[PDB]
């Protein structure tokens, strides 16, 4: 039925070039329109580009022009966005959606616009490689202790390849375990810290080992957190 | 041809209420638009074509009002699985502008944070840098302030925060602020303090340590 | 049918209109009456009835009403704010929608100013959105003003074509005109009865006559001026009117 799949995004340096892929399924592809829409992470949506039923009607946006181009395959139900002259600023997640209501574009008005069956992101940093993650244990302390509970955690910092995970005791503790959103430094590398609270009677008593796994690389390290010396 | 829309962004209410979002449109009157919801960690979703007339599947708690230059989304009878963003797209030209979004948040009883400060680990001081973490645990009003102080000097421009999604169990937030220094500059001061301000605190709480005191 | 941007306009005139065959036909998906509720149409008379005809989408039938806005009511077809007639609409997916798209049903989507009620505009000048003059060629901010519904048989309801007819009863200042139909019963002769002969209201016994009324007269009167004969329409046969029996 009607659903879309997307691929072709990743990590590349600025100034380079990349083409995307927006494929269709179900419906007749060569009758509809196809949109391109994006959002920088933590910002709002923004319409990027559009083309008719392969009728060469772009009508690009501001700045975008002269850097982007649209190419759809009506015979294979796919669509490609190729961008050149990157800015190290158009790193985002990207979506393609169908339209049937434009004016100088697709013949006849049909159905609702923007049915939104896409996904797919693209990183444009200078990290290139997968800067391994450096781990420290943040010890439980009386400055973190209050009454019945005290908090301890693990700080995993300085890595580029965004998807990284830290578990507690091989996935055992689910109470109080809270991993905070990674932060992007000026150096260009990410960093985060995951913390969990545990009864203050149990400072060192049981096992609290953070399991750090970095999937783009192959890093796997277990770090124990104990009260301060 | 340049147009833009507005929104009363970042609202908050409780279960079983009525909300309103007003997308006022720019000059050059238009003709109906749309209303999208976006659960984070996923793709957006259509809810109402131009003006009104929702689609299928929608649980029919939604309504628009399209009369020229000022449209109002109106949801009646809130439901505990309908908190997301809400961006409205306006069409009828070359550049299809958008709104700004509207973050939604439930209502919970004022809860003060547990605060905790962590000094840098000895392993990191070998490497030549010092991260000083300060944690704020569970808390409704997210409008919390984290003031770092080093030897009683308020520190500006060497910290970063992040905050968790509102907790599905107790509807609280948690916040982590990281202060980053060089080993050299770290070793130049003594007291590291983290002063948290929050509505559930009658006066701010400071957690602090003294560099080099077991 | 006729497009939505150039609707038709038939001026129904002196006739016998039976809005009951309309009202009860149950084939209409929408039958709203505004100036006058529907059942009392076959009991009133006006000067002129106009009938306008066109074809729109399915969910655009709510802009054919007094006091609405939208691309249809703004500049395609505007109804005055004290409308009097009725609006009728029915789905026509099988007639007007054809596989591959029926691109012969257009509508206007740009105009300088909203229409006056019952005003019509079939021009085809290149619209000019921005300040730059257009000089009869397309381009940015220079748009062709007509779009076409591409109707297709596999469209969800609310995108299938609906045919619409707007009846508008008007009353200028003439002497009369078309109106509902009349209903006559049987002729019961030989009984004190309460009768009405197209206006003549009376009481009495009716009897076959043998008087020869002219070729244009209606009834007969007697000295001292009382109605004593009538002519029946359905048949046209002299009949006497004898007072009842009192004493
Ligand atoms: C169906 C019907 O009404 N037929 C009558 C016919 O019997 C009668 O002789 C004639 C007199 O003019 O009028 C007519
Ligand atoms: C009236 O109609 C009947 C048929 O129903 C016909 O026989 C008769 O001649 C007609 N008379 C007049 C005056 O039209």
């Amino acid at each position: 039925q009607v659903q879309l799949v997307e691929s072709g995004g990743g990590v590349v340096q600025p100034g380079r070039s990349l083409r995307l892929s927006c494929a269709a399924s179900g419906f007749t592809f060569s009758s509809y329109a196809m949109h391109w829409v994006r959002q920088a992470p933590g910002k709002g949506l923004e319409w990027v580009a559009v083309i008719s039923y392969d009728g060469s009607n772009k009508y690009y946006a501001d700045s975008v022009k002269g850097r982007f181009t649209i190419s759809r395959d009506n015979s294979k139900n796919t669509l490609y966005l190729q961008m050149n002259s990157l800015r190290a600023e158009d790193t985002a997640v990207y979506y393609c959606a169908r339209d049937g209501q434009a004016i100088t574009m697709v013949q006849g008005v049909i159905g609702p616009p923007f049915d939104y069956w896409g996904q797919g992101t693209l990183v444009t940093v200078s990290s290139a490689s997968t800067k391994g993650p450096s781990v420290f244990p943040l010890a439980p302390s009386s400055k973190s202790t209050s009454g019945g509970t005290a908090a301890l955690g693990c700080l995993v910092k300085d890595y580029f390849p965004e998807p990284v995970t830290v578990s507690w005791n091989s996935g055992a503790l689910t109470s109080g375990v809270h991993t905070f959103p990674a932060v992007l430094q000026s150096s260009g590398l990410y960093s985060l810290s995951s913390v969990v609270t545990v009864p203050s009677s149990s400072l060192g008593t049981q096992t609290y080992i953070c399991n750090v796994n970095h999937k783009p690389s192959n890093t796997k390290v277990d770090k124990k957190v104990e009260p301060k010396s | 041809d340049i147009q833009m829309t507005q929104s009363p962004s970042s609202l908050s209410a409780s279960v079983g209420d009525r909300v309103t979002i007003t997308c006022q449109a720019s000059q050059d009157i238009s003709n109906y638009l749309n209303w999208y919801q976006q659960k984070p960690g996923k793709a957006p979703k259509l809810l109402i074509y131009d003006a009104s007339n929702l689609e299928t599947g929608v649980p029919s708690r939604f309504s628009g009002s399209g009369s020229g230059t000022d449209f109002t989304f109106t949801i009646s009878s809130l439901q505990p699985e309908d908190i997301a963003t809400y961006y409205c797209q306006q069409y009828d030209n070359l550049p299809y502008t958008f709104g700004q979004g509207t973050k939604l948040e439930i209502k919970r009883t004022v809860a003060a944070p547990s605060v905790f400060i962590f000094p840098p680990s000895d392993e990191q001081l070998k490497s030549g840098t010092a991260s000083v973490v300060c944690l704020l645990n569970n808390f409704y009003p997210r409008e919390a302030k984290v003031q770092w102080k080093v030897d009683n000097a308020l520190q500006s421009g060497n910290s970063q925060e992040s905050v968790t999604e509102q907790d599905s169990k107790d509807s609280t937030y948690s916040l982590s602020s990281t202060l980053t220094l060089s080993k050299a500059d770290y070793e130049k001061h003594k007291v590291y303090a983290c002063e948290v301000t929050h509505q559930g605190l009658s006066s701010p709480v400071t957690k602090s340590f003294n560099r080099g005191e077991c | 049918f006729a497009s939505v941007y150039a609707w038709n306009r038939k001026r129904i005139s002196n006739c016998v209109a039976d809005y009951s065959v309309l009202y009860n036909s149950a084939s209409f998906s929408t039958f709203k009456c505004y100036g006058v509720s529907p059942t009392k149409l076959n009991d009133l008379c006006f000067t002129n009835v106009y009938a306008d005809s066109f074809v729109i989408r399915g969910d655009e039938v709510r802009q054919i009403a007094p006091g609405q806005t939208g691309k249809i009511a703004d500049y395609n077809y505007k109804l005055p704010d004290d409308f009097t007639g009725c609006v009728i609409a029915w789905n026509s997916n099988n007639l007007d929608s054809k596989v591959g798209g029926n691109y012969n049903y257009l509508y206007r989507l740009f105009r300088k100013s909203n229409l006056k009620p019952f005003e019509r505009d079939i021009s085809t000048e290149i619209y000019q959105a921005g300040s730059t003059p257009c000089n009869g060629v397309e381009g940015f901010n220079c748009y062709f003003p007509l779009q076409s519904y591409g109707f297709q048989p596999t469209n969800g309801v609310g995108y299938q074509p609906y045919r619409v007819v707007v009846l508008s009863f008007e009353l200028l200042h003439a002497p009369a005109t078309v109106c509902g139909p009349k209903k006559s019963t049987n002729l019961v002769k030989n009984k004190c009865v309460n009768f009405n002969f197209n206006g003549l209201t009376g009481t009495g016994v009716l009897t076959e006559s043998n008087k020869k009324f002219l070729p244009f007269q209606q009834f007969g009167r007697d000295i001292a001026d009382t109605t004593d004969a009538v002519r029946d329409p359905q048949t046209l046969e002299i009949l006497d009117i004898t007072p009842c029996s009192f004493g």
